[PDB]
RNA sequence: UGAAGAGUUUGAUCAUGGCUCAGAUUGAACGCUGGCGGCAGGCCUAACACAUGCAAGUCGAACGGUAACAGGAAGAAGCUUGCUUCUUUGCUGACGAGUGGCGGACGGGUGAGUAAUGUCUGGGAAACUGCCUGAUGGAGGGGGAUAACUACUGGAAACGGUAGCUAAUACCGCAUAACGUCGCAAGACCAAAGAGGGGGACCUUCGGGCCUCUUGCCAUCGGAUGUGCCCAGAUGGGAUUAGCUAGUAGGUGGGGUAACGGCUCACCUAGGCGACGAUCCCUAGCUGGUCUGAGAGGAUGACCAGCCACACUGGAACUGAGACACGGUCCAGACUCCUACGGGAGGCAGCAGUGGGGAAUAUUGCACAAUGGGCGCAAGCCUGAUGCAGCCAUGCCGCGUGUAUGAAGAAGGCCUUCGGGUUGUAAAGUACUUUCAGCGGGGAGGAAGGGAGUAAAGUUAAUACCUUUGCUCAUUGACGUUACCCGCAGAAGAAGCACCGGCUAACUCCGUGCCAGCAGCCGCGGUAAUACGGAGGGUGCAAGCGUUAAUCGGAAUUACUGGGCGUAAAGCGCACGCAGGCGGUUUGUUAAGUCAGAUGUGAAAUCCCCGGGCUCAACCUGGGAACUGCAUCUGAUACUGGC
């Protein structure tokens, strides 16, 4: 399964994450398809903190990859 | 608790006793065929290979040769009566 | 380290005034450098070859309180952007936090000064800074902690800083204890107890 | 915007040739000393061996059912006729164990083997591809097993064996079936499961006929992404290994695999491989990386990210989508443990301790709080995964140990034909300064949501299911004595170690008297020891300082950038010459090689530029760049090879 995920990424009580495109099948943060965006839970309270590809993950889903209840939740940090 | 792998050697033999006595029936009709051949010719040889033809797809239909050797031992044999004059 | 030890011993073998435990009686006369001639000859019997630039070296650094781990860097830092080790080194010391809080007149010395910083009492652009080779750039605001900004020493260092040299490239007020950089210091006005063929081959010498 | 040199052959000197020192360094070890905090890393050795406990489950919204709990359903009695007892019971909430589906090859630990079918980097053809995702088809009928339970039974047991009995989203046939099968094509053939929540009229024995949405089940053919295969360029030592080989080298026929090839067999052929080092033997995780210096170059690849191999020692491969299976099978070997004696369990190079090995490498710590994966339609359950503490100058970085005052200069010490000098603003005495630590209180956020409220003129039959918002109630914090703020606290609790004849910074006096104790080289010590031990004063760095076996620098003294052969050290005593290296010149042509232009690729970290986040920075990163490479297409047409 073809599946857009958050990938282990941050530091010792300072998570960050990234999202990718990967088949799991692969392991953790490795051999993905390409990447997409990354969340960062504190994004210091400004636009220019977390991005997200919303147009690439577009032309990922359908009809492509699945997307699960807590990654298609990031456009609500984006807001979008 | 558990580990279902301990139970698939058992699953296996236990299974082997029709999964693998099939491949010796399988391994026969072939036999069975090239017999109707001199039985024979276009008369006798696909009359007798519809015989055949039934069983490998319904032994496919439970996996095990389900890949490319069910259909593999149809065609080759399909070729071998198409070759007859 | 901080050496901790006598002071006016130093200067008295550096025929130099490096401003330890300055102030108070250490201004007008008795502080007796270079006035003990020896009773034969110069006392350079000897002496060795490579005396200067070595003692010159001890020198800047310890007219400073910086270490030579640090000097060094400062030495290497100082020749980007066409700086040239023989303008810019001097104007990076200069430009120490430890010796901001010193020319601002928080400190009456160098190790005053320093010993505001390091002790959590000083701010740079409203944030705490502890770190005394901070590089104060031409727009930086300077100031103390309301903890400390009635300290005894700290009113006593400002009434030395008004007989002390003016350095023009900067602003302060004693009220709030609050000052600004607005240009860095410059050769032309920064001028130092060191002589002009030394420290400009620094190490490998 | 970077890049010390020198010493040593002598009575002197210039060369050359070796050797040596002054600087960095490690997963280190050693000595003395050793605080506050932070970021990393922490058995390198026995691929030696493990105590005691764990590290992997889940579904009652598929199903037979029920050891218990609780409510219904049904009988028998008391006479106290209104309060209780007795005898039964999966019907139902729920669920112990049982059937059945799925998971455990998620994600860790370790280099033993292999100079490689292996890492890095670029291609190719003959295959498969569950779940995901896309389109197209299908769901009638019959029959047989079996667990739990119970009664028997092997054995001292551990551990479960058997029989009687019964059901399927467990099993096989009989049916139906596409653009699939094979062919120019008509066409024949192969399969399987329902289930759940909600809900009206008609009807009953009212534990469903029937409507409705969801989600499954069986098949065909594509995408997406992997897995299997073969190549190319890159590549430790050895020639006092020069020859090696019998599936080695080519053909003919079978079998094998999803697919390939000698892949595996049986037979015909005798070739194949070698100085570009074949054959054989020793050593060995590889590269991102790391250290060194101005770099080139050198020494080297812990951790880190990715990839390939390994699971006590060894064989076979099987299951499944996947293992060439840490917690698996059949076991065998070496073993530990149990057995009072009839056969039985297991493999810490997981998480942690411990015996041993070593100069050496941290606690049987705390916690399902956060997150992921797994099962479940979902509530929820599992998790030594994981997330965090604990310890260590082991490396790197920010910071304390006080500060102010104070002398014709004290007492005490050192040096001195004893005048004087120096320790020294140092001390005492008197005041500041509470940073760090200590100590009491206040105290975030990391924690979202399910149930209920909500909210869409939701879905529908207007509160199921399904679906949406920010908030409330109640439940969810190991880290933790959090961060941060406020106060109580008093100089209080806080400094080392090496060095001082010449090179070489700082040096004098005492004692020892060639002895003792030293030394990088020249060399020290017999009455002035600047060389030992001390003493008084200086030099150096600092929570560090130092000593060593060694690697990089100095080192152009291994020489490519960049060595040398008359003698100092190497030119063969000589002649000819195969295989190698090299070769005038006019034209065309080939395009191996060069130069030019593109499209792919050169993993992520990361250098360097540069935007955030903690002061600077280690670290987490957001965007850039480079990695001159390599392949595939395409120009120039000059030189080299070729003809």
């Amino acid at each position: 399964m073809v599946t857009i995920r958050l990938a282990r990424h941050g530091a010792k009580k300072r998570p960050f994450y990234q999202v990718v495109v990967a088949d799991s099948r692969n392991a953790r943060n490795g051999r993905f398809i390409e990447r997409v965006g990354f969340f960062n839970p504190i994004a210091s309270e400004k636009e220019e903190g977390t991005r997200l590809d919303l147009d690439r993950i577009a032309h990922w889903v359908g009809q492509g990859a699945t997307i699960s209840d807590r990654v298609a939740a990031l456009i609500k940090e984006v807001n979008k | 608790n558990i580990k279902s792998a301990k139970k698939r050697a058992i699953q296996s033999e236990k299974a082997r006793k029709h999964n693998a006595s099939r491949r010796s029936m399988m391994r026969t009709f072939i036999k069975k065929v090239y017999a109707a051949i001199e039985a024979g010719d276009k008369a006798a040889a696909q009359k007798a290979f519809n015989e055949m033809q039934p069983i490998v797809d319904r032994q496919a239909a439970k996996g095990l040769i389900h890949k490319n050797k069910a259909a593999r031992h149809k065609a080759n044999l399909t070729a071998q009566i198409n070759k007859l004059a | 380290a901080r050496y901790l030890g006598p002071k006016l011993k130093l200067s008295r073998r550096e025929g130099t005034d490096l401003f330890l435990k300055s102030g108070v009686r250490a201004i007008d006369t008795k502080c007796k450098i270079e006035q003990a001639p020896g009773q034969h000859g110069a006392r350079k019997p000897r002496l060795s070859d490579y005396g200067v630039q070595l003692r010159e070296k001890q020198k800047v650094r310890r007219i400073y309180g910086v270490l030579e781990r640090q000097f060094r860097n400062y030495y290497k830092e100082a020749a980007r952007l066409k700086g040239n080790t023989g303008e810019n080194l001097l104007a990076l010391l200069e430009g120490r936090l430890d010796n901001v809080v010193y020319r601002m007149g928080f400190g009456a010395t160098r190790a005053e000064a320093r010993q505001l910083v390091s002790h959590k009492a000083i701010m740079v652009n409203g944030r705490v800074v502890n770190i005394a080779s901070y590089q104060v750039s031409p727009n930086d605001v300077v100031s103390i902690r309301e903890k400390a900004k009635k300290q005894s020493r700290v009113k006593a260092a400002l009434e030395l800083a008004e007989q002390r040299e003016k350095p023009t490239w900067l602003e302060v007020d004693a009220g709030k204890m609050e000052g600004t950089f607005k240009r860095k210091p410059e050769r032309s006005d920064l001028s130092a107890d060191i002589n002009e063929h030394l420290i400009v081959e620094l190490y490998s010498k």
